């Protein structure tokens, strides 16, 4: 039925950037918040960005990546430069689905996820 | 009286972020209605 | 389109609903606010 | 402590009317959205009306009932009028005080409850 297909992951060496992608491939998704979340070993999901009235960022990414929309495509972009070791995870893209308010850091409050690609940053 | 008057304006904080998620929600859905009854 | 243009209706009712009351409550605050502040 | 004091019910004859108070003694109910809620002898609590941005009321009292509410006195008000044995319950004052969303009519998100007030309503045909 609906889902949120990531692609774009893989393995990349610090100071790189990358940009990740995810289609929307259930119905219209252009009414709906939609964000990304991350999680690295051993550690919870974590809040990276997510868009709706606006941007928001994890202060761990603010000014290092770009969450972006392609309406008409039904997608969503997370754009990543400066790379580092710590940003290695299974980068989750999400979508809340609600008219009711939803919090856009809480994991729990979206209702889609995909099921996530790995990026890996190597040290120098 | 003074932590009343932090959790009053805590509380109204957290009124305006429900309302700025929710009228951009109803936005989108407003926006969305309009092309679908223009198609309708 | 028949039923995205319901449940677009609906959800739109049911935000209105609640931007109704969060705003109720907003104001309701503010007031108090004010108030607060003269006199303290 | 906080307190929701009812006053007001009480025997009345088929077509009185009543009037129930609501005094709210906590602090800062004039932020609260507020409401009544009844139970009826083995049946469950039943929304009957609230009172926050405008009134909403059942359908059952709609035309009867009216709610309003004093800020100054921090009370609220529900006159009912045209009363029927089928108005015969238990009448709980109800406050919301949550700054996010509640549904009105739903029982559970009202966070505080009164400890009730009995309302009885004789019918027209006495024996």
């Amino acid at each position: 039925q609906v889902q949120l297909q990531e692609s774009g992951g893989g393995l990349v060496q610090a100071g790189d950037s990358l940009r990740l992608s995810c289609a929307a491939s259930g119905r219209t998704f252009s009414t709906y918040p939609m964000g990304w979340f991350r999680q690295a070993p051993g550690k919870e999901r974590e809040f990276v960005a997510a868009s709706s009235s606006r941007a928001y960022y994890a202060d761990s990414v603010k000014g290092r990546f770009t969450i972006s929309r392609n309406n008409a495509k039904n997608t969503v972009y997370l754009q990543m430069n400066s790379l580092k070791p710590e940003d290695t995870a299974v980068y989750y893209c999400v979508a809340d689905s609600s008219p009711y308010y939803r919090r856009y850091d809480a994991a729990q409050d979206y209702d889609y996820w995909g099921q996530g690609t790995q990026v890996t940053v190597s040290s120098g | 009286l003074e932590e009343e008057l932090k959790q009053l304006e805590e509380e109204l904080q957290a009124i305006e972020e429900q309302l700025a998620q929710l009228q951009w929600k109803a936005q989108a859905r407003k926006e969305k209605l309009a092309q679908l009854k223009e198609k309708l």
